[PDB]
């Protein structure tokens, strides 16, 4: 999180390097994220 | 008044002799509907209408009077409104309106819901 | 000869004498609401949903069983005739559930289409609603009495059509319960008829329970061959299946019965 | 927001305008992503009392087209009044 | 006041009631029903061959200056003997008013064009014959504009089926997009929503 | 009221005519547009760093169609094809029957998600909030056959999305 | 008293080679022009106005996918409304279908009477009420 | 992501079918499709192309782009978000990660 | 009465033969230019034989004004292959090559499925 | 002449003497799918979202022209907040078809930049639609009766905010386009209509205005609060694209100002119709009583029946005159709904406005035209 | 409660299952075959029977204007319990 960027670039995920058993060092997907944090992270919430 | 530089309407060329041109046009329409006849309800209609504008035009001699008596926005489209008209009483000779409705509608032609 | 003139919103009418004002007014191609009156069934003026006002008249007159008099003038759709309407309507729905979307009745339903029609669209009850225990009457016919309006189509039903008198009111009032009262099966060769003329989802087909709903089937008309009445019948289908058997009206074969067998 | 000053005045400069009044990224100026839940008001129609249907239904009185002439002296008109004519703007007349 | 009910305009149903009688007097030849709605819209039934002399009094009439063609299509009624209802909605902007002509034809029967009065009638037109296959005489270039080349049928029938007759797909032994019987996978579902009750006796037809 | 756009007489005056002459020949209005380009290369780019970074979402986005539960994990539906008869794609079939318990619930609940227009109709019309739109958008797959969702993959998606769709429907049901 | 100039033609109309129908479907298929039978959970007689004309039912068959209801026929959801049988014969006979008409059933008007429940004599009286 | 804005369709390795693919316009679609140099992929955007969408039951409607030519990414939605339309683009992008073009060579 | 209608073009069949015959030849002679210009695959005079097969199957009418309609329907038919609008896939649907024939015998219907 | 058929979805089949335009013929129908004849197999409520996908960059505007119209057959008025909540997303959607004719324009003759910089405007506008409705372009937001639902809170405020900044954003854009002598040349002169002409070929919108015609639906015709609102329509002097840009970049500046009255005039109250038989009752009150229940088990089915009638109701959208003749037949489903996209009549008149032109210019003539085929075919 | 039939595959809680010679069975080899773990007709069976002290109670399914249309359940029958027609809940009437 950094308030200070502009809205769209003040959350980010960085992703895991290993999900399920499979390698996600390079290979990253969107739907890693899971919903709990979804939601947070799309901003349609401001509490995580 | 000075005369108008545009008429604001592309294509509408603006006019020097409104007056004369509107007495030409008013008292040429009522000439077609001469040969109209008498009982036709285009005849009555048309001339009375004709008059009130023609009377208005040699009652007025600023353009900017007479444009707000006549409410047919700028003077240039009061003259080609004047020019459709006569090219329409041409035409209604030849249509003959007022002669009674060619045929009837079937049973329920216009009847809604079906 | 004996005709007499009636009026239904000024348009003369001429009626037979004992001609009701329900009848009156369907020689003008008006249809009175009604859920207690079936043509078929024995007049009954309970449910109060037919009232409409005689011009003149004070009181509004049950229009099922008032036989119509001489130069009398029914306002059908006045503000009389209309305020009558939805209170009434008012009352039906006081207590009845929110069943709707689990009750085999939706989409094909009197009480809501009437709602619709001639009902208000909100409600103005603030209590608790009343819940009837269920019946068992057999294996065809499955109660959920709770969406009963108390009405009496079935009790007249079973005991001029099918001579069987085993159903009535017990109770009174309020809790006034439609039922047999001891633990009996309605089994009757036209047992499953009191599922169609039942306006409601009290009575509903046991077997076709929960299985689609009213505006997805298809109707083919067709003959029934279980006996040799040759009654004409409905037959639901969708998505090529068959899905029930509904009675078709014929004056000269069935009316507007069928036997369980052909059900 | 996080340029610099001499870049701003590069950047304002060379637009001719000052850009860091109206920025087209949104910092936190816009409306919290959380917030209070609401509690909407009710229409003119909910009422328990002198509230009959048959008093406010739109729908009942529409009436067929009523039919002026069928197949089954007086003064010309027009369908409405002539239009009137537009004034022009006290605002900004001419671009 | 009534805060969910439209609010009536009694000045402009008395404008239009008075126009529309106008215009039944002035071309009594062809004009054949004028009505107003209850929400404020005159239209005039006209006989067919009226198009041309109907259209061209209401463009150029100074009473009357409808000097747009706002739109013009066509109607499907199979009940009736003329089952085409072809309807035009003009503009004036004089008088800040609109008008609708109605007139009808038949599937063989031709109507006359009505280009010489609106050029925008141009595609109008073609559109009804593609839609409709109603044929309009002395049409600068009538031809399908909106179906497909060589598209057997006329879709806004109300006798057309909703998928047609047809269906493309490609095919690799010919090596082209090909034509072949519809067959979906999922049937449309028909719903009979229509409830059984009347809902607006003001409309109710007589026995 | 009315403006005119252009209608301006440009002046005649010896010093406007040769400021148009320096514009045409100096070409002065062209490097105004330079300037303005110049402008936004030292302005902050307005890109995000997909898919590490999202674009923001708000509790009534509608999603990818998912089938709930109560708190006791009984399904919501209860099989009443409202949603069945206002789905305007005609996406959604429904078949039902008796439970082996007596329940009214379905056999059959597909949803065609290429015919789906995801407008949010069913959710609108379902009395018991069974059948929703989660938030998820990101479900492309690379088979036709894949989008064609029968009860189990809509009742896979509301137990994995139940914990947004809660939440979500906690922040908008007020609105609704 | 129309100016335009008319034709004499003499005979039936028929327009089914400028339908585009396929023949497939003008020939082997067969109308039935009918007013709708009252659905008898209901009591409203307001759909039981108009004459409907449809069409023979065809195959319906399941997906292999997704145990759909798959067809072949492009007439199976075609219905249409009519004033009256006459203009709906008149409208199957121009489009080459072979049609069957089936009269309409209207209820025959009954006789009712609320005090004929509490008769003196007759077998007209109720039980219960 | 090095997806630039708009290629020719002869220097191009990717169609994006976006929209209700109508009879009329199948051949077309095709012909073009016929052209691109290989290696060729298609993504189908939406609804419309994926299998008609909202005019499924239209006459004059393909029902999906996947009758006329292959497709490799199917995109829901109607229309997707620019997100998700991205999200099916960098599945392709991995999606061409996994191929063994010269593995299956190699073995023949 | 009844039976006076406003002709599309022609006044009776002897004028509308003859603008089937001035139709026929247009298409007759578009034949060579259509096969050579879409490159199809089947020669010149199997085309010509789809023409005459056209021509044939609606010959039984007898109304004048239908007859017009087919003659209207036929020129545009012809001017969408004349000026190129059509593509080598609508001058082909004429011939319905992926089709397999459907049998037209009772005993061949009655085995594939429920149809007449 | 060369004969060039300059295939795709627009066919454009060219006629040309040399570098001049001596015919075009468009050949529409290639995004045709038929959807007057759907609409008749559909409720009034499931045939509003096929109004989104007519003109699909002013959505919201194609659904305030449908649902005039069906309101005006049912006799009812929709609640005043509803009716300055559609004419606030009225002038935003404007905002949206004007950002997508001016720099569509621009980048098909060569102007690529200013398509970047207003393209993250209207990403910033799709976020107003999407907080609404759920959905980001087919909102299904405006319906007859009102809205789907109430504003959520904050909203206004991120509207104030985006408001704010927006004319410096046209600004720049006409510091582009508005002077520069090359956009000049490719626009001034080009693509003449004399205003007879225009009215008689049925233009509407900006094509007549161009022309020097002083119409504009929402002041002489308006609907729903445009009559409380107050500003300027621009009229052009040449009925040129030039002009007709002008007409278009300053139609956004008075956007604005409408814009900036609905977030200070909006008033508080409901958002439909407090008439349950045709606009759902709210989802608490479904729960609760018989009647609301009822009601919304058959609106969601069947539908609300509409009087037997025939409306030609239009609006001001953006691309022009948007209107429907709307033909009910007491039922639940329309029985006629013909379209009438304002593009199909103007790209009728491209042959007569491409004459004396070179090919270059048809470009030019096509965006000032601003047409969007969803709503010439439908 | 998934159970799985005689050639392997699982049946769902709708009782489907391929039989053992329907070669739909085809389009799982290479992949599988998606069948929800959690079966409704066992969780609610796991839910505790409520004892009420009246004839007649009330179910919303709980949450309010979150669970489901409010029904009044009649209590007066004592050889079984009262279910909620929405949500399956049961409810006994104490010691009558
Ligand atoms: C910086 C400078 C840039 C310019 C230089 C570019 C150099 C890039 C590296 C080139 C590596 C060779 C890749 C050649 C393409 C391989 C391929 O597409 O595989 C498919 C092909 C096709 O495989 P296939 O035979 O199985 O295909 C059969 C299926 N059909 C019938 C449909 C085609 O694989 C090969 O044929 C491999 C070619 C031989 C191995 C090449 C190795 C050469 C390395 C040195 C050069
Ligand atoms: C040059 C300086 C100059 O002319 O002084 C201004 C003086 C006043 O004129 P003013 O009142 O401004 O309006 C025009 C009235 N004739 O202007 C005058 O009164 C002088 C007369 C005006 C007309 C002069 C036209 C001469 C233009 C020829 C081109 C000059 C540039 C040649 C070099 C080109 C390369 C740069
Ligand atoms: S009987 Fe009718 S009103 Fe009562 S719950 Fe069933 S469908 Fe609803
Ligand atoms: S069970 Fe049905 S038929 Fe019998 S009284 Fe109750 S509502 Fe009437
Ligand atoms: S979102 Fe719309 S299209 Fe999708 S299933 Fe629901 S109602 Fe149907
Ligand atoms: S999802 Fe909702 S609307 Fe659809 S059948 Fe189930 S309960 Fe009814
Ligand atoms: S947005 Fe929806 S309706 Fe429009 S083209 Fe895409 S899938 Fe089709
Ligand atoms: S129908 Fe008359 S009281 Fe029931
Ligand atoms: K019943
Ligand atoms: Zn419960």
């Amino acid at each position: 999180e950094d308030n200070k960027q502009f809205f769209g670039r003040h959350r980010w995920v960085i992703y895991t390097t290993e999900m399920n058993g499979k390698n996600t060092f390079w290979d990253v997907d969107g739907s890693m994220v899971p919903p709990e944090w979804h939601r947070w992270l799309h901003c349609m919430t401001d509490d995580p | 008044g000075l005369l108008k530089k545009t008429t604001g309407l592309v294509g509408l060329a603006v006019c020097e002799t409104p007056h004369e041109r509107l007495k030409i046009l008013y008292t040429k329409i009522l000439d077609v509907l001469g040969h109209i006849p008498k009982n036709a309800a285009y005849r009555k209609y048309t001339e009375q209408i004709t008059n009130e504008k023609l009377s208005m035009v040699k009652a007025e001699p600023d353009v900017k009077k007479l444009e707000e008596r006549l409410q047919g926005g700028q003077i240039e489209e009061v003259i080609l409104q004047a020019e459709n008209e006569l090219s329409l009483a041409r035409k209604m000779i030849q249509w003959k309106p007022w002669e009674p409705l060619v045929e009837e509608p079937p049973a329920s032609q216009w009847k809604w819901p079906i | 000869s004996n005709l007499i003139e009636v009026f239904v919103d000024g348009q003369s009418v001429m009626v037979e004498p004992g001609t009701t004002v329900l009848q009156a007014c369907e020689k003008v191609g008006m249809q009175i609401p009604r859920f207690c009156y079936h043509e078929r069934l024995s007049v009954a003026g309970n449910c109060r949903m037919c009232l409409v006002e005689i011009e003149k008249a004070p009181k509004v007159v049950a229009a099922c069983a008032m036989p119509v008099m001489k130069g009398w003038n029914i306002l059908t759709n006045s503000e009389k005739t209309k305020k009558a309407r939805e209170g009434v309507m008012e009352f039906l729905l006081a207590n009845h559930p929110l069943d709707c979307p689990i009750c085999d009745q939706g989409g094909e339903c009197d009480l809501q289409d009437q709602s619709m029609m001639f009902g208000s669209d909100r409600s103005r009850f603030l209590e608790g609603k009343r819940a009837v225990e269920d019946k068992n009457i057999g294996p065809l016919v499955k109660t959920i009495m709770t969406r009963c309006i108390q009405c009496t189509r079935c009790i007249r039903f079973a005991s001029e059509i099918a001579g069987v008198d085993d159903l009535g009111t017990t109770g009174r009032g309020n809790d006034m319960q439609v039922g047999t009262y001891i633990e009996k099966m309605f089994m009757s060769e036209l047992s499953g008829n009191i599922i169609d003329i039942c306006p409601v989802g009290a009575l509903t087909s046991k077997p076709y329970a929960f299985t689609a709903r009213p505006w997805e089937t298809r109707k083919t008309e067709s003959i029934d061959v279980m006996d040799a009445v040759g009654s004409n019948i409905v037959v639901s289908t969708r998505t090529g299946e068959v899905m029930r058997i509904l009675p078709r009206m014929h004056e000269d074969i069935n009316e507007e019965w069928i036997s369980d067998k052909t059900r | 927001a996080s340029a610099t000053r001499f870049i701003q005045w590069l950047r304002n400069w060379a637009s001719g305008r000052d850009l860091q009044a109206k920025l087209q990224l949104r910092y936190q100026e816009i409306s919290k992503r959380t917030q209070p839940p609401p509690k909407l008001p009710v229409g003119p129609s909910h009422k328990l009392s002198n509230n009959y249907y048959c008093t406010r239904d739109g729908r009942r009185e529409a009436m067929p087209p009523s039919i002026v002439m069928s197949s089954q002296e007086k003064k010309a008109v027009s369908p409405a009044p002539p239009i009137k004519r537009w004034e022009l703007s006290q605002d900004e007349p001419y671009l | 006041t009534r805060p969910t009910v439209r609010p009536r305009n009694d000045v402009a149903h008395k404008q239009l009631s008075a126009f529309g009688e106008y215009v039944a007097e002035i071309l009594p030849k062809y004009v054949q029903q004028v009505q107003v709605s209850c929400f404020n819209e005159l239209e005039i039934c006209i006989h067919p061959d009226g198009v041309i002399p109907v259209l061209t009094f209401l463009r150029d009439h100074s009473n009357a200056q409808f000097k747009s063609l706002a739109d013009l299509t066509a109607v499907d009624i199979p009940t009736r003997q003329n089952r085409f209802e072809i309807v035009y909605n003009l503009l004036s902007l004089r008088f800040n008013s609109r008008i609708r002509v109605k007139t009808y034809t038949d599937e063989l029967t031709p109507i006359e064009s009505s280009v010489p009065v609106y050029k925008a009638a141009n595609w109008y037109e073609r559109e009804i014959w593609d839609m409709f296959g109603v044929f309009f005489a002395n049409h600068p270039d009538l031809r399908r504009i909106l179906t497909d080349y060589g598209f057997e049928g006329h879709p806004f029938r109300k006798d057309f089926p909703l998928s047609g007759y047809v269906e493309l797909r490609y095919d690799d032994e010919v090596k082209r997009v090909v034509a072949e019987p519809v067959e979906l996978a999922q049937e449309f579902r028909k719903f009979d929503l229509n409830s059984p009750w009347e809902a607006f006796p003001a409309y109710r037809q007589p026995p | 009221t009315y403006k005119y756009v252009n209608l301006r007489e440009p002046s005649m005056d010896m010093k406007s005519v040769t400021d148009r002459a320096a514009q045409t020949l100096l070409w002065t209005e062209l490097i105004r547009g330079l300037g303005m380009t110049l402008s936004y290369l030292f302005r902050e780019p307005a890109t995000i760093n997909y898919p590490f970074e999202k674009g923001p979402l708000s509790p009534r986005f509608r999603g990818e169609h998912a089938l709930r539960r109560y708190p006791s994990g009984e399904e919501r539906c209860i099989a009443c094809k409202l949603c069945e008869a206002v789905c305007p794609a005609q996406a959604i079939t429904i078949e039902a029957e008796p439970r082996a318990d007596g329940s009214r619930r379905t056999t059959r609940y597909d949803i065609d998600m290429t015919k789906c227009i995801y407008c949010g109709f069913c959710q609108e019309a379902c009395p018991v909030d069974a059948i929703v739109e989660g938030p998820n958008f990101e479900f492309s797959t690379e088979t036709h056959e894949e989008l064609l969702y029968n009860k189990e993959k809509l009742l896979n998606n509301g137990d994995k999305w139940e914990a947004e769709i809660a939440a979500n429907i906690q922040a908008d049901y007020l609105y609704r | 008293t129309r100016d335009t100039q008319l034709i004499t033609v003499d005979e039936k109309l028929d327009i089914t080679t400028i339908t585009g129908v396929p023949e497939e479907h003008i020939k082997t298929r067969k109308a039935r022009i009918f007013v709708p039978a009252r659905n008898n959970m209901q009591s409203g007689v307001n759909n039981t106005k108009k004459w409907k004309m449809e069409f023979d039912t065809r195959e319906r068959w399941e997906n292999p996918l997704m145990g759909w209801a798959s067809t072949a026929d492009p007439l199976s959801n075609l219905v249409l409304t009519f004033s009256t049988k006459e203009d709906a014969v008149a409208f199957a006979e121009k489009n080459g279908w072979s049609y069957d008409v089936e009269e309409r059933k209207v209820p025959k008007p009954k006789s009712k009477s609320y005090g004929a429940n509490f008769s003196w004599n007759k077998r007209t009286r109720v039980s219960t009420k | 992501f090095g997806v630039v804005f708009r290629a020719s369709p002869r220097q191009s390795d990717v169609m994006i079918v976006a929209g209700t693919l109508t009879n009329k316009m199948a051949p077309a679609l095709r012909k073009v499709y016929d052209q691109m140099p290989e290696p060729r992929y298609v993504v189908s955007m939406g609804s419309c192309a994926n299998g008609g969408g909202y005019y499924h039951y239209s006459y004059s409607v393909v029902r999906g782009c996947d009758r006329i030519v292959p497709v490799d990414i199917y995109v829901p939605g109607c229309p997707p978000t620019a997100e998700a339309l991205l999200y099916g683009i960098l599945q392709l992008q991995k999606k061409i990660k996994r191929e063994k073009r010269l593995r299956i060579w190699y073995r023949r | 009465a009844s039976t006076s209608v406003k002709p599309i073009f022609s006044r009776d069949m002897n004028e509308a033969k003859r603008r089937v015959r001035e139709l026929y030849r247009a298409w007759y002679r578009e034949v060579p230019n259509t096969v050579h210009l879409f490159q199809l695959d089947i020669s010149v005079k199997q085309g010509r034989d789809k023409v005459r097969e056209m021509f044939k199957k609606n010959a039984h009418i007898t109304d004048p004004r239908v007859v017009d309609l087919l003659v209207i329907k036929g020129k545009m038919e012809l001017e969408e292959t004349i000026k190129v609008w059509k593509q080598r896939t609508h001058v082909m649907r004429f011939f319905h090559e992926t089709e397999a024939p459907r049998p037209k015998d009772f005993l061949s219907k009655f085995y594939v499925g429920h149809d007449p | 002449n060369l004969t060039l058929n300059f295939g795709p979805v627009l066919r454009l089949v060219m006629e040309l003497s040399g570098e001049m335009v001596r015919k075009c013929d468009p050949h529409i129908g290639l995004l045709h799918r038929g959807t007057e004849k759907l609409i008749e197999y559909k409720t009034y409520l499931q045939a509003l979202p096929y109004f989104d996908r007519l003109d699909y960059v002013s959505m919201m505007c194609n659904e305030q022209a449908y649902s005039l119209a069906v309101e005006k057959l049912l006799n009812i008025r929709p609640p005043p907040r509803a009716q300055w909540i559609r004419v606030l997303f009225g002038e935003i959607t404007r905002l949206l078809n004007h950002i997508m004719a001016v720099t569509t324009h621009a980048l098909d003759i060569g102007a690529m930049t200013p398509f970047f910089w207003m393209f993250e405007e209207r990403e910033k506008m799709f976020e107003f639609y999407e907080r609404v409705s759920g959905a980001r372009m087919h909102a299904a937001y405006v319906r007859p009766g009102g809205v789907h639902q109430d504003l959520p809170l904050g909203l206004m405020d991120d509207i104030y905010e985006f408001s704010k900044n927006f004319s410096l954003r046209i600004d720049e854009l006409e510091e582009m386009l508005t002077n520069n002598r090359i956009w000049r040349n490719r626009t001034v002169d080009i693509g003449i209509v004399t205003a007879e002409d225009a009215l008689n070929y049925g233009f509407s919108g900006v094509m007549l205005r161009g022309s020097g015609i002083q119409w504009d639906l929402r002041k002489t015709q308006p609907y729903d609060v445009y009559d409380q609102v107050e500003f300027d329509v621009p009229i052009g002097s040449r009925g040129d694209c030039y002009d007709r840009y002008l007409c278009r970049v300053e139609e956004m500046r008075q956007s604005i100002r409408i814009i900036s009255q609905c977030l200070n005039k909006m008033p508080p109250g409901e958002i439909k119709v407090d008439d349950a038989k045709v606009s759902p009752p709210k989802r608490a009150e479904m729960k609760t009583s018989m009647e609301s229940l009822i009601h919304h088990f058959k609106l969601y089915t069947e539908g609300y029946q509409v009087p037997p009638g025939a409306t030609y109701t239009a609006i001001e959208a953006p691309k022009g005159e948007f209107g429907v003749y709307l033909v009910s037949d007491g039922s639940s489903r329309p029985y006629r709904c013909k379209i009438k996209a304002p593009g199909f009549a103007h790209l009728a008149g491209l042959d007569k406005m491409s004459k004396g032109h070179m090919l270059a210019d048809v470009v030019a003539i096509i965006g000032t035209q601003d047409i969007v085929f969803g709503e010439v075919d439908r | 409660g998934v159970r799985t039939s005689p050639t392997g595959e699982k049946v769902t809680h709708t009782g489907q299952v391929y039989d053992d010679g329907d070669y739909r069975k085809v389009r799982f080899v290479g992949r599988q075959k998606e069948v929800n773990e959690n079966f409704a007709i066992d969780l609610i069976a796991e839910q505790p029977v409520s004892q009420v002290g009246s004839r007649v109670i009330s179910c919303d399914g709980g949450g309010g204007a979150l669970g489901h249309p409010r029904v009044y359940i009649n209590l007066d029958k004592e050889t079984k319990t009262g279910t909620c027609g929405y949500c399956g809940l049961q409810f006994r009437q104490q010691h009558h």
